């Protein structure tokens, strides 16, 4: 009555927010909604410890909404003033929408699924580095998606090892190579020499194809002297990318490396560790959207977005719509793809997204189509374990996207015929016929837990 | 299992790794290009080596081009193309040819591949 | 040598008879996998996923000697009652880990696993540190009898008050309220976690009257008092800014978020308050989306033991009145890992493996959310004598104001200290004692009618 | 359109894009500085390139040429200009050969230009 206004004319220098509730038996729903947003500013209905002007200061909800096909489940919208946030961090947004709501016991579950930013807000953040033209003009690379490679196995290996092994899967045709996410100093191998050795791979394979190579070197740390100090080595040695853990290390640490990295002009690669434990569930937590739109505000290159005929979870229609809310300008309101609200990010550079998790060569069809030619596709078993080495491997991972390529120019399907594609291309390559044959039957089909 | 050569085996990025490229498939890329809306345009050079610095990232020598004529606006058919490239190769036949897209809306290049080596 | 191609994981990552050595690093798991799979090999795929290995066989791992770098599933146990739940445990090497990193310890246990195709759900429960791997790190800045030194108060829990809901107030008001409770008996004074810098009010100039406001109510009363200031930022260079102010005007003690600012800024300012000689709160905020449902996510008593070795010297801690017998015991278990210095094992506490800290310092529980005078004896008797009582509206709702609000409950809390040095018990008394002590103090008195007693 | 060829086509700065000189037009602006009282001087040298440093702006190499004997004072003909030429030609016939002027009141140079090359 108070909290709920159901008629407020939602302002345009407001953020909003909405929520899938369960409520207790017996709790009458527009009253749940109402507490959601008082627990989430001031915490009261009456005005006994006001009279000091408040009501400037509280949110207040304007909507509410039966979920169709569940008995017990509903949406509610909640409006905050513009005057509540700090300029330029995301940490307090995040203190301040979701820091006690959590813990009601009124309720039984609860779950964030969107949020509008307006563009009064937005501005007062620096956003990505370089985007998505600048890279591309940057490695002089157009017309078809990038390809990598990660090294395994994951501790073990020394630092001369480390070393050969990139340069024999970079001479073989690749683009990129990369760390695993948990190798940043250990007794096996310190950091320095690594660092060395790859430069001088890297050198050693350029000057031979004759085209522009990378590998993304980590940067992660136990304090933040440490982290600044392992990128001005990057910086000296003329290295053009690093890499960061960005829900593991934290938010300030994450906006200070960008900063810098703008600053000494570097390109910054990031990867969602034990984003797992947040968004898996579909009655409880946050839904990866929400940090993937925090990140974007936030600062970065490119993100990990998943496969959807991988080893890990990941439906079709929820990633077409969050890919797009990622890459585009100007996004429109689909409730059939999971978005609630219009986005406008008033020109703010794109953010490439990968895709990496069990894949192999009678994959490359799909990935192709679900995602333009603007991608990143990652291999590391696929290049590793083909039967005669690492540059026989990477060779075969070139020639099936060239054929992906052409086919799809020459105006042909690749839903319907895309084994066949594949098979004709085997027929004059020694090295894709080998690989075609050790992974015939090798997918991955289980039920999805977290529907829609 | 046999031994990639690294004697000697430059590459020349997209589409370098499928067989030769014959005229057909040669103008069937230019419709594709024609049927998005996007201008060609053309470019020649006599080398194709690359140069770093000590210590600049994100510093290249040798990606720049010298252009033909100017960039083909309010072109719809692809015959006058495939005559422009004729006349390139007649002018100067010891260097490289390559062929480009542009799009106004985002500006960035769009495709680009070898049409013609010493 | 090489074979390429695909195998099961239950062909090396499972060893039923493996003597677990004194330098290893064990966990615990509950799950539930999905109908087709024997929970032998989901048990043998987490191990795998998170120490070293793939899912098709490499050629690079006949160079480096495994058996010495790999995590080995030991056990697995059902769960009665549950149809489809067991409980894993797991071995780390010890050259795994970088030494004197939280980050690192967590980005491999926990980092891709809670994400498989082949699994429904997961929680980890325990985590067994040894001896070798805990000297690495610095701990506690102070620890808790430095800090009682430092302030020099002995025999009884310390006391303390929140500005409650009163924002959109400008500094001068916020001093006057903040000298008023001071001079009122307390000894802390603590802010708002949403309060960093907005348009109605700066940082600066409310550290500025706030430090004006302590020294003066310190001099009418000869006792230490403090206040704890906020120090969250964005970027690494605001927060060593507002701390380095802090240290400049001469105040004891500031205040961080370290669940949604991160462990490598928490470690930093760990550091340098060792370094500068300044105390730590430490609030958590944002944890009920992570250790609430009871089939996914991680239990509490793993982050409170991450925060001791990252270091921090007060640490929220919830009450525990209103539950009930069998709750109440993860509490009580869970306080003594954060206080004491040898834990035994024991199953009907939630305790499963035990710890020894080899002389580490403790921390101090802090108690808060809705609590009147009528609580102080259960309080008391429960926690003891080491730990930090906040009040919320029970001391700025008094009918008088905000200055005899403090004396109500000083005068309380002493008279059940001394009720306690006498031999009577605090349990079932109770409600008596409180009545004597309201007899001779008119403040006691219509406090004790606008709260009504417990039953 | 026509297209200006990128390809071994050197310039050598005032007056390389007009059309070849002539013994007239040489012995028509000799005149012209000799009107202003201004003093001539000869300089030859074998090579035409230019080196750069790392980081120091404003630093060149190849800026300095050979003087020929000493600078003409107190010279009030042409034809004796001309003489000197043709001996330095005579003396070595595989290097570039320049005129320059000079102004005692402001100190500075007032014209150069090329007369033989290799
Ligand atoms: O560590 C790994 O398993 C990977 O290198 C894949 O290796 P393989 O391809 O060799 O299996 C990627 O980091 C995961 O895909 C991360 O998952 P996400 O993209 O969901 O973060
Ligand atoms: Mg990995």
């Amino acid at each position: 009555l108070t909290y709920y206004t159901p008629d407020y004319e939602t302002k345009d220098t407001d953020i909003l927010a909405a929520f899938r509730m369960t409520p207790q038996p017996g709790v009458p729903p527009e009253e749940a909604g109402a507490a959601v947003a008082a627990e989430s500013s001031t915490g009261t209905w009456t005005t006994v410890w006001t009279d000091g002007s408040l009501d400037r200061y509280k949110g207040r909800c304007y909507d509410i909404e039966p979920v169709a096909g569940e008995e017990n489940q509903y949406i509610a919208y909640v409006a905050y003033p513009l005057d509540l946030f700090e300029e330029g961090s995301v940490t307090n947004m995040f203190t301040s929408i979701v820091g006690n709501v959590f813990g009601f016991k009124a309720l039984r579950a609860l779950r964030l699924e969107d949020l509008r930013i307006p563009p009064a807000y937005s501005k007062t953040f620096q956003g990505p580095p370089h985007g998505i033209q600048v890279e591309r003009d940057k490695l002089n690379k157009y017309g078809r998606p990038l390809l990598g490679c990660t090294i395994k196995p994951k501790l073990g290996l020394s630092a001369k090892n480390y070393g050969r092994a990139v340069y024999e899967c970079l001479r073989g045709g690749l683009d990129f190579t990369k760390d695993d996410e948990n190798v940043n100093s250990q007794p096996f191998m310190r950091w320095r020499d690594r660092f060395l050795f790859v430069a001088e791979a890297i050198f050693k394979s350029q000057a031979e194809t004759g085209e522009i190579k990378g590998h993304y070197l980590n940067a992660t740390a136990g304090t933040c002297e440490e982290m600044m100090k392992r990128a001005q080595f990057a910086r000296e040695l003329g290295m053009p990318i690093v890499m960061h853990d960005y829900l593991t290390g934290g938010f300030t640490a994450n906006t200070t490396l960008a900063h810098y990295c703008r600053d000494n002009g570097l390109l910054l690669h990031i990867h969602r560790a034990m984003h797992a434990v947040i968004d898996r569930q579909r009655n409880h937590g946050i839904h990866f959207r929400v940090l993937a739109k925090a990140l974007r505000m936030s600062g970065g290159d490119h993100i990990h977005s998943g496969t959807v005929v991988g080893k890990l979870e990941g439906e079709r229609e929820v990633t077409l719509g969050f890919v797009d809310l990622l890459r585009d300008d100007y996004i429109e309101k689909d409730r059939s793809r999971g978005i609630y609200f219009t986005q406008d990010w008033v020109s703010m550079p794109g953010v490439l997204p990968v895709a990496s998790g069990g894949i192999h060569v009678w994959h490359m069809p799909a990935l192709t189509e679900i995602f333009g030619d603007d991608s990143v596709l990652q291999f590391g078993g696929g290049t590793l374990g083909h039967p005669w080495g690492n540059a026989p491997g990477a060779v075969a991972n070139r020639v099936a996207l060239e054929a992906c390529v052409q086919a799809r120019n020459e105006g042909r399907d690749l839903a319907r015929e895309g084994n066949d594609i594949i098979r004709e291309a085997s027929k004059w390559s020694p090295e894709l016929a080998a690989a075609c044959e050790v992974w015939k039957e090798i997918k991955f089909v289980f039920e999805t837990i977290d529907t829609l | 299992m046999q031994v990639w050569n690294p004697i000697d085996n430059p590459k020349f990025e997209t589409l370098s790794y499928l067989p030769p490229l014959t005229d057909n498939q040669i103008a069937r890329e230019i419709d594709y290009m024609l049927r998005n809306k996007w201008i060609p345009c053309l470019e020649f050079d006599p080398s194709g080596t690359i140069t770093t610095l000590p210590g600049q990232p994100g510093y290249y020598g040798g990606r720049y081009w010298t252009m033909w004529k100017l960039p083909m606006f309010g072109c719809n058919n692809a015959g006058y193309v495939l005559r422009e490239i004729e006349h390139c190769k007649n002018a100067y036949p010891g260097c490289f040819i390559r062929v480009l897209g542009f799009d106004n809306i985002r500006q960035v290049q769009c495709c680009a591949f070898i049409v013609h080596k010493p």
